[PDB]
């Protein structure tokens, strides 16, 4: 096994390509609570949650490599300013900072679940020879909603949604081949979409979202706010219809 | 995965309800008659 | 898998075709409180509730999107109030401004999930080939009252429902084709409606509910409020019949 | 599927048509609490309330939309005072109005929901082919309490039920047409009055009774009080006689 | 489905026939709590209760619509003291009156709920033809006790048990009638009595068993306290040996 | 259904009969714990207690009808108390008494309920006739303790058992009667002794046996203390040898 | 079995053989906190979580052994600070230092484990002789953010995760050799790569991650910053860009 | 059966042979806590750790006997302050000393248990004899790190596994004799390492892991610092390399 | 069934038989915890812990009847220190001493208790005749240290094991005896050695091995420090060296 | 591991459902007929 980076899809690859900000944004994630309310169903187990409980700590990666936004450390905020406090007392024996403002924070939620959406599969078997092809399309779906702290007006709430391809494959023979012979075997193969990469690639799909729509909005503005040309902006123009 | 060891044959302490397909398997496939 | 937006219903398309109102109301949406007390039955998981705890957030970009509400986020206010206590130390050491007024709210709840509640299934099988179509009508149906926050009253308290339409067509075959030869196969597509879409749809079905029975009571004046032609309020109130 | 409102019963339809009151009464509904102490049996979850936690919500609809009552939210009270308090801190950097009174409140309850009170089916099958028609009529029932809250007394206390009726047709053969040929197929519809329908339609039935209740009392007087004529108060003092 | 009032047995059309009191009086229902203890078996859930949690709420139906009684809402106590509190904020910008006094009050509980008491069933089945007669008697039981809230002394603490008849009748055939074909058939019906109910009328029987040991102690008296000719109170008084 | 009375056994018959006292004792009742640690085994519900969690509210008939005791409501004393306050605000706009005394208290518990103590069954079937008689006796017992509250001490602590009979009698016939000709049929019969009804009888004997051991110590005396001629007392001082 | 130390993967080796820093970077890491909400299906507890929930144990092995870093206590931080007001009452009958001030700090999730991601096996079996290779590819995946405890600032936030390999190869025989005699044998091995080793590796592959990118955004300088030669920064920079 | 002392592996051959330190070193032992997260499978209970709770209690007798610490108790330590609260009052109707100060303390975690790590087993089967070794090689992982409480610098983090070999003989004959005669028989030895054996050796093999790793780093001296001759410390310093 | 004391071990025959120390020291047992973590299995129940949760009460006998400490009621402490209060409210309308100091404490736990250690079984069974015998040796382990209160140093920390036998000897026959008949029998007896016993004896054991490494520590002086000659410390110190 | 001890044979108390395979093993596997 080779540990590399996290695998992530075709939307983060039109996120690091986005064009720069004037000034990265002071940006603020709380807790994207998975209020989906969704655990996985058997054989897997009744407490455990369907889609992660991270998307506090998956949007901050979605927001610090989208170079447009600094993220503020708000999910463990108690447990950083246990260690403000700690420096209080250190150096009454370089004075300490404070916060940074963030005057925007995206607030949100994974917001819903449904564990086979549009599931179905194909089976064809012959004499002895046969495989299926059976694949169960969940979908995911978060809110990422850019909130002004100053007034607490939310200034673009999407919803992005991504359907996990959790797909099979088993073609499994079971022939005779003799008399008093029998050959079997069975090749099988299946590939769940991890729907942490799916949290991971739709709130990555938000935030080009909470930045397209942040721009025609007139709620911040970007460099050279002339171009209107690559084709992250205008792709993610194109996909602001829902079906 | 968190994959444990189960026997795929009933002899060794695997799943019990194979062994009615397993022995009669070679019932089917013996090829083997009385001397 | 494509990350496209969130597959929005025939509904969200008479939403953001809402007429403009005269100034976007100041909302804020507290808790749309999952109180159907409804989870998944089996094969899903016992802890796994039936339909999203998060209309609280769907809401928002039901409000948001219609043109018509500028919602405020108070989901997580706890969440938001830790963020204004710290600009309140950052800049002792832009002024901050206060939250809005949001002169009404709309407080509500998802009312019921109902498993099973129009359901059936068409069963047909010859020598070898058959199929079946077997359809679980669910319906969903959500509350959204507006409540004016200065005086405590409720406005127009309206109920939307939305049949959720989870069917299957399973075509499977089973027959011999010469002697001691069988061929077999077996299609099969069960497209769930999910849960989080029609919640969606039920709760974009209930602003517009929102506004057109907010319009005859004088609670709020849209843009030249004259006109009463275009084809989504006097489609939500032919509508406005309940059957 | 087709977002339409909630489809209300009969009843319903005898709520709007009510006639109109000398006032629309200021009432509260705090929290109509669901203590059936009632969850949904096998193959449903165990967690899952066999009615909603939602009675408190659907009040709110039948007083509103019966014209004879203001409803105010006090379910979520505590998240509108923390609105009210927003506002304090707003526009001290329109004056804000007070709550008002609402001299009767309903408190009430869902009583009940046996699962199966007067279930049954009768099931025919002749050679090969054969259906079943088995219903399971469960009962809930529920409280609503007039409590003038001046004085704590309990003005008119009801109790109406409604029967889900609950039923299944399944219409399966699996007949033999030809030597070494067999025909199947099993048509099944099972319609299951929706719970969250029938918990609404049983409180529009007992506003109804809360009503009509309340004016041979003396509790309040509607407008034009020498009629006595409408096909909704004589027919709800015909049902005033508990079976 | 007729959505009528709530079936009321027997007893409460002795207890609306019950003679008048020099003035009803003041009571008030705290919790008449479900300490059964006691939830319902398989196929139902485990967290469902086997009778409502709801006596609170019956027994003001019980001493209401008696015409003995005031009673006073204490079930929602503190939703009611949170009405007050907010008239007290706005007439201060009719004054407010006070909760009255409710000298007595029914505290109570339902004592038990022992499944399938006395129950059985009858079986029979010749050549093809064959029904059964399945009765599953439950019995629950309540207490409802007056307390003189002035002194703290139980004053008439009666113990009315009522049986459950939960009775199965299913006449199943499965007959052959030619050579190769065969009719079958079951018509079932279990009409189980709603525990709901019958929580309902042994409380009923408990208020008329509160009235009528409540006259002979000198508790109460009624108007024209010479007569004891009605035939409420002297069949709940040679009902008053326990069998 | 008829709700007559709690089908009180041999033990309360006794408890009627019982002598009067030089005044009725002044009693409270807080909490007859069930700390038998003892839910119902399969098929009824594992949270579904074995014996009810209401000896509290049974003792207090217990002692209420004895013509011994004037028992204090102490189980709700916080649902007592906050009807008390009440008055208080409700008088400073008859005056309040205070609650008495009760120099003695039962203070309990139910000490156990093993299940199928003395269980067993006989079984016999001849060629189709055949019978069994399967009987699980099951053995509540009671704690009930008189402490005289003024000085703590316990003065008269009993412990009173009840076998719990719960018999079933199920006679089922499986014969053949004429070639290809087969009669069937199976009457059944299961009077399970209701727990809640043992559990009562069991506290009506401790009341007797409170009441016969408060006598021998001195405790408490009854009108006319010479006799001890009824076949109450005599009987449940045969009775004190415990077998 | 022989108790050896925790055993390591490749990341772990370029992890010692990072270049040093001017000075060992100040660090506290507070709780990695395993929000993957994924617990272990069956034959696994459903109480036993599918990663360990000792991610704060494992980097700061992780940030010590890395040579780059001074990890400070904060996981049992409470645990410390009750230590530390022991000495306060110790020495008041060497002086006591403070804590140091953790400039930097390590903030973090396990950010997700879907279980059974690419999971498959190939089958075959001939007359008797037959194996199997089912592997069962997991993936964890952690998040590593290290945070400017100043200001709050969310330095570096990188996303690492790693394919569990579970893979089981059961070469099970099962054929007749002579008449009426039988051999079969069937040795297995399931080589489960452990999530505990998995969880190690990934979080180390992310310290390697975090000083990386933690050198080009000039948050700290490594000691001779000219060199950019060594086979573990330039690995893991053209690891960097993830599939 | 004998009660022994705990059968303690190698591990703490070397560990009662290390080298004396000038003076032991006054260390405190909070909570170990078992944070792997894992419960055991079936058969086993749910609720049942995997590990034990308890190497708090574990590492304490493996610094104690190591003659290197001298450990202090810290796990109840608000047990023990309740202690000397009673020596506070007792005293004042030898003086009470304080606490020492445990300069450094072990705080750490049970890091990791993943049930069958590398498990398997060979099976063979003959005509009638037969014996298969089935292994469940689990592994076990903790953490244990020398913090400083002066400063909260971690001084020594140490990750030790140790693979619990969970290994079944069984020896299960199956054969006829005779005609109509049979034998068979099965001996049977599971010997499941304890993991509270293994957890104890992983953690004694910690402290050598912690001395050996504490004397380099110059945290603390041993009495003639000059040898480095013992093949307890050169064991664990080529045992240093992690596989 | 006889009612003797409990079944002591060998092992407590050497307690009693200890020589005596100067003055039987003062100690407190607080909390012997069980931390375990380990639950029964199946057949028993889930929240069956496997292990008593009574160390605490055990390990006073063992101290009590060895003659060597007096221990101090420290389990139900708070229990105790109501009873304290109360005489404090009694002697104010013998003078109540205070608690004594008990110098040093036996805080401790029971850390282990792995199901099934070495557990296997043999099996034969000719034709007709068989019998097994099929032993789970079970493993409870103990920690008992002595922890000095005035300095919070853990004197003598020792580890003690237990080796549950549990087995079963089941000896069934089934074997034709004529043409058309067969006799039969299983005579079975399954010996567990109960827990509670081998948690007694265990701690018994580390009651002996706290005080033979209670001397050679010089923590606490015997009468008469010149024997060494009786069989149990010498005894216990051969079974000083673990396997 | 966490493995206790079942048998592999309904006789001595394992798992029952593999006994309707062992016997009919060895009555595959017996080679003796009547003397």
């Amino acid at each position: 096994a080779r540990p590399t980076l996290m695998p992530r899809a075709q939307s983060y690859k039109d996120l690091t390509h986005l064009p720069a900000p004037t000034g990265k944004i002071f940006v603020s994630v709380y807790n994207i609570q998975d209020e989906t309310g969704q655990f996985k169903p058997y054989p897997a187990s009744n407490f455990s949650t369907a889609v992660p409980q991270s998307a506090t700590a998956m949007l901050v990666t979605a927001l610090k490599d989208s170079r447009w936004f600094i993220p503020l450390e708000r999910q463990g905020l108690q447990n950083l300013l246990n260690e403000r406090k700690i420096i209080r007392a250190a150096q009454e024996n370089i004075p300490l900072q404070s916060l940074t403002a963030a005057n925007i924070m995206v607030e949100g939620s994974i917001i819903g679940y449904e564990s086979n959406v549009k599931s179905g599969g194909v089976g064809a078997r012959y004499f002895g020879i046969g495989a299926d092809t059976q694949y169960q399309l969940d979908q995911i779906a978060v809110n990422l909603r850019v909130v002004n702290v100053s007034t607490g007006e939310i200034l673009s709430s999407v919803n992005t949604s991504k359907t996990i391809l959790s797909y099979e494959v088993q073609a499994g023979v079971f022939r005779f081949i003799d008399y008093q012979r029998l050959l079997e075997g069975e090749v099988g193969y299946t590939s769940n979409e991890p729907v942490m990469l799916c949290l991971m690639s739709a709130i990555e799909t938000g935030v080009i979202f909470l930045i397209n729509d942040g721009i025609d909005r007139g709620l911040w503005d970007l460099q050279n706010k002339a171009e209107r040309q690559n084709d992250i902006l205008v792709k993610y123009r194109h996909m602001s219809v829902p079906p | 995965g968190t994959m444990t060891f189960q026997f795929r044959n009933p002899n060794f302490g695997g799943n019990p309800n194979n062994g009615a397909f397993l022995l009669n398997s070679a019932q089917a496939q013996n090829s083997y008659k009385d001397p």
